[PDB]
């Protein structure tokens, strides 16, 4: 928590007036106290969203990079062959 | 390094950034009276050669901006006179693990 | 004018075909959804080369169903005509409005008005034809057209051409 | 039953990536839509029979995609377009990072 | 669809699709500078009839072989020999490939992978752009005027005389029937 | 990191350990007089009164004197020492009890009655065995992995505070006179620790952000409100409780106290 | 989801490119000319006029029709129609910036007010962050109030260099209601800034000038904060509510638009008839009002734009505004299917990880299983067992994507299952579930459990798992969500399982 | 960006989140009527089967671990050490 507040430069508060203004994409901040306002000044300045933040995904109903989603899975056809007697 | 007493003329200060490369700094007396860096809480920082950095990044897959930052005007940032870009290696004491490296770029 | 462009594609596969010879089914499904396709973007996908070295890479499992998905990079021979290209082919159909010649997998039509003057149209003929002081163009004769325009359409690419210019016509 | 923020934060805490995607899509909103690969909007005219697709304006037919997002999201995005704001939805990243 | 090795970052305003012609201006997908799967640069691949015929055949043939490695556990004369190859490795509803093979097998100009070789080795010393090296390789031509008219992208790109020495040695290599 | 890429700890908790695997173990090295500390971890093979009484080690009497071992036997000491100092420079309070992965108090208690060790007969450990092993142990409590320096350096760090407990416990004088371990037992104790540790690490996925968050608000919620136990002694009034916490997170200028 | 396959390829969203609607696109996208303000009654005839809501847009009456697009009602996102405004307007939310921008540029020639020349400037033009490189450039121009013609270069302050002309004094500006007013000075000159003008200026702002200010040459030019063509959201956005037939109840939004439309017409008709010059701007404000009060209705300019009966009105914005609304109320938290809730009690006979579900629920909640040789036998068994005997099921589904209501469907008892089919079955002993008590602020407030179907209507849990939920049996209601995939139930089994939670981080 | 089998850096172990998804992912596939590379000693539950498919490390999958900067490291379930 503390580390989060600091880093940036000095003391970034845990409130609409602070952390929720950061370099974080829209929708994510969109999801806290300033909603419509936020969006407006988003499409205003041509924002672009990574869609990397939980909220970003929960809003697009996609699987968010989180534990279970902190990685992709695959089928190694080459190891799929050696697996047959 | 110039050490004024009560203050400098706003007509004066606006002459420092007029002779590059050379750089100039400004400290008040009442300021230097005590070396903050000796304070129980403040832990030692350190400048990093434009290589030890081009490394730190490489070895952390870091984009300049993703690095924790320090204020140009940060007390210790001044005490070591950093520049927009130089990185400092804050090495503190930790109750989790005795030591704990950390870094800070300079904005 | 025929081309060899390097292309890729995505194939969703069911956990079902996740056998020991999966690679097989893929290359297969590839050729099913590839050879014989059309795109004003790529033209006629005719044949896939180097069947042996088709790159499947690793495929990734989806998240709600176990279907996998690979991006199969391949290479095939193509063909997509251009408004200025001079090709010759065999005639096929013919009418009061002009004949239609076939060059490669595509059919290039030719308006009675887009061909020479001294070339009238004869109907009381059989098969139907267009006669000239010395030329005669019917079904099987071979012509050389000058594609004057292209038109992309669903799964094909027709065109309008001419034989009015010089060095064009029957051979 | 309401699966609210709190029960959300809790899953994220657990790491249950998908049991979440579920509660949110496959278990509630979920809806399919056709985006234009050009003007990232809910434009595209999908006549799901003759395959015909189109997006006159960004005048398409070719570059088209289909996606899975809760209905709310479809809604929202429209509501915003309702307020002269255009939330483009893209399927490939160009910024990298 | 079937992506084409180059992701041109389309920024909303998609309006510039220039015309196509014999101004050697072919779609984006066909500039002389296109990218190979490996990730390198490679000149466009322009095939001339007969040169294509062979290429397709080649593949169709060698496909057959590999199509059985896993099963263990004269003009009118080629029309037939081919139809079989197809009724062997093709999907059957590839009416397009068929018609192509006839055209390709009827209008071609070279049977031997050798004569076709000389053709290439010959033309690829003109520095002409692939689409010319192609048309020039699959279109009968006597006068330069005949060539330079059907293929206007030439005109200035080569003295009349030389193009004529090129057309003189094309008729000679022009395999018989 | 967070949704951007910005770091916020180059190691979760500055130690890469998962909260689940931690307890209040004591740092024997810190507390205590310079007097007892010696009477405990000090082993001098060159001295009738400061050598391991053969009734402990098997090769006890054939040691009293070896000068090649008093090189190690000492390298150890100068370390538990360098340690003592390190710690007192960190835990100034003097506080010795801290949250640390791998409970080693127990790991041994098990090693004890799992081999039915008897406090009568002598061990069988080479003094080379102990020291040279406990040294290899730390070589494997890897928390970070990198193939380069920068990282392999950060490793030694995220590990530090631990080893000190380790060495504090696996002291040549300790290992034998306190808990009669045998080559076997010992070699076991070392095995588990290398693991119990490796398991104690944190799993690259764990949404800590949210976890962290939850864990402060949970108790935050139970905090009493506007109490002031000082009231009844005005002028010695200070802001404490939720209104205070508010004050913080808010980064308020005009604080009450 | 949404039923019916589509050639279309299936992808995920990677980026979200927020921009602003250029009037040109608004029309482009639009399918409805949207001329009339009325809803339907083709003179009472039930249908819809080629006027408002469906002059092609989506539909109602359970009728495919949606510009052939058919698919009808469910499976068809409305389409946007447009509605050409007679005279440009402000964008309620953007008034803020539209102003500030002016303050940052003088009219007439419309250009920045501080080039590379003024030094304090440079230091701004470098800050990469369109968000501050702006509130900076502004802090430096709200003061300059004269479009300087010449300023001393990098040499002698004696030699003057020229840039862009016309020094026509710049006016200071103040926000009155929804219009912008500025003064010129010697005894001011107060005149209202006509939108028609502001727009112009903006239109004339340079490319590099856009950018320099927090903008974008492609997705959001400032000239687009001023509405010229109004995008009209289709039905699914402002759905009606029918009380069978002859009884229609439309949505607020549909009404505003109406008023906006009404207002619009009455305005146009005033510039093609007896135009009493300055008696018009008396209804141009009405447009602006509606066109503004439509998106937002909670402003400082008091008039709440009430709707007969004292009802406030529901501004589009009003819908997204946190808690109980679009963003925080429908997306971050949804109500969900396959959920249950009842009073709980203690069972000193269950295992820790178990949760005694009462039968009643088991028989109502269904886990869609996939017909497979491993199960066919046991599966069909349930199917037969019907949806009333416990160990049973209540729906079977074929590859053809169609439901089989096992409680009806003549062929109930019939049916021969198939490899690849699914059988929404009853929850049976040992299915992994997501038990939980509110409020949730602990990982341990939602732990997976081994189901254990039991009699009586109360969820049963083990005492020793009381505190993690922090619940008592004084009539404490708890919830329960049932997994749905095989991978899903795995995330509950291998991660959120009560025993996995015994040690708190 | 791609990382060679060498220069490998990540954990040699399997994140519970990794296993659990695999396990889940597999079972899902199994029940999707997918080939099962092990002798079902009489198992009828796709999970249970997957769990076996795993304790014999005969699961054709490769976890691609992505790194903040975009590059990834691919790890097979054959390799990944399953302690837990
Ligand atoms: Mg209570
Ligand atoms: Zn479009
Ligand atoms: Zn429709
Ligand atoms: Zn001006």
């Amino acid at each position: 928590l503390v580390d989060v507040m600091t880093t940036q430069g000095g003391l970034t508060s845990v409130t609409r007036h602070g952390f929720n203004r950061s370099n974080t994409g829209a929708l994510m901040r969109c999801s806290f106290e300033e909603t419509v306002e936020i969006l407006f000044e988003a499409g205003a300045s041509a924002e672009l969203d990574d869609c990397r933040g939980v909220s970003e995904n929960v809003i697009l109903g996609q699987m968010a990079p989180i534990g279970t989603g902190a990685f992709d899975v695959m089928i190694d056809e080459e190891s799929l062959v050696k697996y047959m007697p | 390094i110039f050490v004024y007493q009560n203050n400098i003329t706003p007509s004066a200060m606006k002459l420092v950034p007029s002779i590059p490369p050379a750089t100039i700094e400004t400290f008040n007396e009442a300021a230097l009276v005590v070396n903050i860096t000796h304070h129980e809480l403040v832990p030692k920082h350190i400048r990093l050669s434009s290589d030890e950095k081009r490394e730190l990044l490489k070895r952390y897959r870091l984009k300049e901006s993703q690095l924790p930052r320090i204020q140009r005007a940060d007390p210790v940032a001044l005490y070591l006179g950093l520049k927009r870009g130089e990185v400092v290696k804050i090495i503190r004491k930790s109750e989790t693990s005795g030591r704990y490296a950390s870094y800070r770029i300079c904005m | 004018m025929f081309f060899i462009k390097d292309l890729s594609l995505n194939i969703t596969l069911h956990p079902s075909f996740f056998g020991p010879r999966m690679k097989q089914y893929l290359k297969t499904k590839l050729l099913e959804e590839v050879e014989g396709s059309c795109t004003g973007k790529f033209g006629y996908i005719l044949c896939v080369l180097d069947y042996d070295n088709i790159d499947i890479q690793r495929g990734r499992i989806l998240p709600t169903d176990g279907s996998a998905e690979f991006n199969v990079k391949y290479r095939a021979v193509v063909f997509k005509p251009f408004k200025g290209e001079v090709v010759d082919g065999t005639v096929v159909s013919c009418s009061q409005h002009g004949f239609e010649v076939q060059v490669g997998p595509m059919k290039v039509f030719v308006t009675k008005h887009l061909m020479p003057q001294d070339l009238t149209f004869n109907a009381g003929s059989n098969p139907p034809s267009y006669q000239s002081s010395e030329d005669v163009i019917t079904i099987k004769s071979r012509i050389r057209v000058k594609i004057e325009g292209c038109i992309s359409q669903v799964s094909s690419i027709h065109a309008i051409g001419s034989i009015k210019e010089d060095y064009l016509g029957a051979i | 039953l309401r699966f609210g923020e709190m029960e959300r934060d809790c899953m994220i805490a657990h790491g249950a990536a998908s049991f979440l995607k579920e509660r949110l899509m496959e278990a509630s909103d979920a809806f399919r839509v056709h985006i234009c690969g050009i003007c990232g909007l809910m434009t595209v005219i999908a006549k799901l029979n003759h395959n015909q697709f189109e997006c006159k304006g960004c005048d398409n037919k070719i570059d088209i995609y289909q996606i899975h997002i809760p209905y709310a999201a479809k809604l929202l995005f429209q509501e915003l377009m309702a307020m002269n704001i255009t939330p483009r939805l893209y399927t490939d990243r160009s910024r990298d990072f | 669809s079937t992506s084409t090795f180059q992701t041109r970052r389309r920024r909303l305003k998609k309006v510039e699709e220039e015309e196509n012609a014999a101004t050697l201006q072919l779609g984006q997908e066909f500039q002389l500078k296109q990218i190979n799967h490996q990730g390198e640069e490679e000149e466009l691949i322009a095939l001339n009839l007969s040169e294509a015929r062979l290429v397709i055949k080649e593949a169709l043939v060698e496909r057959r072989r590999a199509f059985k490695r896993s099963q263990k556990k004269t003009r009118e004369k080629e029309l037939e020999s081919i139809d079989v190859l197809l009724e062997q490795t093709t999907g059957g509803n590839n009416k397009d490939l068929k018609n192509t093979m006839q055209y390709l097998t009827n209008f071609s100009r070279f049977r031997d992978q050798e004569t076709v070789g000389a053709v290439i080795q010959l033309l690829k010393s003109t520095g002409l752009h692939p689409f010319e090296v192609a048309q020039l390789g699959s279109l009968a031509c006597d006068t330069a005027d005949e060539a330079k008219t059907l293929i206007p992208s030439l005109n200035n790109k080569i003295s009349d005389d030389e193009l004529e020495r090129i057309l003189k040695e094309l008729s000679n290599l022009e395999t018989l029937y | 990191r967070n949704s951007l890429g910005n770091v916020i700890q180059f190691i979760y908790g500055e130690d890469g350990m998962d909260a689940a695997h931690i307890e209040k173990q004591s740092l024997d090295t810190i507390g205590g007089s310079d007097a007892a500390f010696e009477k405990r971890y000090r082993v001098d093979l060159l001295n009738t009164d400061h050598t391991l009484d053969p009734s402990l080690l098997e090769s006890g009497s054939e040691i009293l004197g070896d000068l090649k071992l008093q090189v190690l036997l000492d390298e150890e000491y100068k370390q538990l020492v360098k340690d003592r100092k390190f710690l007192r420079e960190v835990f100034v309070d003097g506080e010795a009890n801290w949250p640390l992965p791998v409970n080693i108090r127990r790991i041994i208690q098990n090693a004890q009655q799992t081999f039915h060790i008897d406090h009568t007969k002598p061990s069988d450990l080479t003094i080379k065995d102990i020291v040279l092993g406990v040294k290899d142990l730390q070589e494997n409590l890897l928390v970070l992995r990198g193939k380069n320096e920068i990282i392999q350096n950060a490793q030694r760090d995220a590990v530090t505070l631990f080893c000190c407990l380790l060495r504090s416990r696996l002291a040549t004088r300790r290992v034998l006179q306190e808990y009669r371990l045998t080559k076997q037992a010992f070699d076991w104790v070392l095995s588990n620790i290398e693991a119990q540790f490796l398991r104690s690490v944190v799993h690259p996925g764990e949404m800590v952000g949210v976890l962290a968050a939850q864990s402060i608000g949970e108790p935050a919620t139970q905090m009493t409100l506007n109490t002031f136990h000082f009231a009844g002694v005005a002028s010695k009034k200070v802001t404490s409780g939720v209104p205070r916490l508010k004050e913080i997170l808010n980064v308020a200028k005009n604080m009450k106290t | 989801v949404g039923q019916q396959y589509s050639s279309a390829p299936l992808r995920t969203v990677k980026e979200v490119q927020f921009g602003l609607f250029s009037p040109e696109e608004v029309r482009a996208i639009s399918v409805a000319k949207i001329r009339f303000p009325e809803t339907m009654d083709e003179t009472q005839t039930r249908a819809k006029i080629g006027g408002l809501n469906d002059p092609r847009l989506g539909s109602i009456d359970r009728n495919l029709k949606c510009q052939t697009c058919q698919e009808g009602m469910n499976e068809c996102p409305g389409h946007f129609g447009h509605i050409d405004l007679a005279k440009p307007v402000f964008h309620v939310g953007f008034i803020a910036k539209i102003k500030k921008v002016c303050e940052c540029v003088c009219m007439h020639c419309g250009k920045l007010l501080l080039d590379e020349h003024n030094e304090l400037m440079r230091q701004a033009l470098a800050i990469k962050d369109s968000k501050k490189r702006f509130a900076a450039i502004w802090t430096l121009c709200k003061t300059k109030m004269v479009c300087e013609t010449d300023v001393p270069s990098e040499d002698d302050p004696t030699q003057l260099v020229s840039r862009g002309g016309c020094g026509n004094t710049q006016p200071t500006i103040r926000k009155d209601g929804l219009k912008l007013v500025g003064s010129w000075k010697d005894e001011p000159e107060l005149r209202v800034l006509s939108t028609e003008e502001i727009l112009n200026i903006f239109k004339h702002i340079s490319v590099k000038d856009f950018t320099s200010l927090g903008f974008n040459e492609v997705f959001s030019r400032p000239e687009w904060m001023i509405l010229t063509c109004l995008p009209v959201p289709p039905p699914p956005v402002r759905p009606s509510i029918s009380f069978n037939e002859s009884q229609r109840g439309e949505d607020d939004l549909t009404f505003k638009l109406a008023d906006i439309l009404k207002a619009n017409i009455s305005l146009e008709t005033l510039e093609h008839n007896g135009a009493p010059h300055h008696a018009i701007e008396e209804a141009e404000s009405l447009l602006q009002f509606h066109v503004a009060t439509y998106m937002d209705n909670d402003i400082a300019g008091q008039p709440q734009a009430l709707q007969k009966s004292g009802r406030p009105v529901k501004s589009i914005r009003a819908r997204l505004k946190g808690k109980e609304g679009r963003i925080r109320g429908n997306l971050m938290g949804k109500r969900v299917d396959f959920s249950a809730r009842t009073v709980i009690s203690g069972d000193p006979n269950l295992e820790l990880d178990q949760v005694g579900v009462p039968k009643s629920i088991a028989k109502t909640l269904t886990y869609p299983e996939v017909v497979t040789p491993y199960n066919i036998d046991r599966l069909t068994q349930l199917v037969r067992n019907g949806p009333n005997e416990h160990p049973g099921a209540k729906y079977v589904i074929r590859d053809s994507g169609d439901r089989i209501d096992l409680r009806y469907s003549k062929r109930a008892g019939d049916i021969q299952l198939q490899y690849g089919w699914k059988v929404e079955r009853h929850i049976m002993d040992n299915d992994p579930v997501l038990f939980n008590r509110q409020p949730s602020l602990h990982k341990m407030s939602m732990m997976a459990h081994r189901v254990k179907v039991i009699p009586y209507s109360t969820f049963r849990l083990n005492l020793s798992v009381t505190s993690p939920y922090n619940a008592d049996f004084d009539g404490d209601e708890m919830n329960l969500h049932v997994p749905q995939s095989e991978e899903t139930r795995a995330e509950l089994s291998q991660l959120c399982a009560v025993p996995l939670q015994i040690v708190s981080p | 960006k791609a990382i060679p089998k060498d220069q490998r850096a990540t954990t040699p172990y399997m994140t519970k989140y990794e296993r659990a998804r695999i396990l889940g992912t597999r079972a899902l596939q199994i029940s999707m009527n997918a080939p099962v590379f092990v002798d079902l000693e009489g198992e009828t539950d796709p999970l249970r089967i997957a769990m076996k498919e795993l304790a014999e490390k005969k699961i054709p999958l490769v976890i691609r671990r992505y790194l903040p900067d975009g590059s990834f490291e691919d790890w097979s379930v054959e390799e990944l050490i399953v302690d837990l």
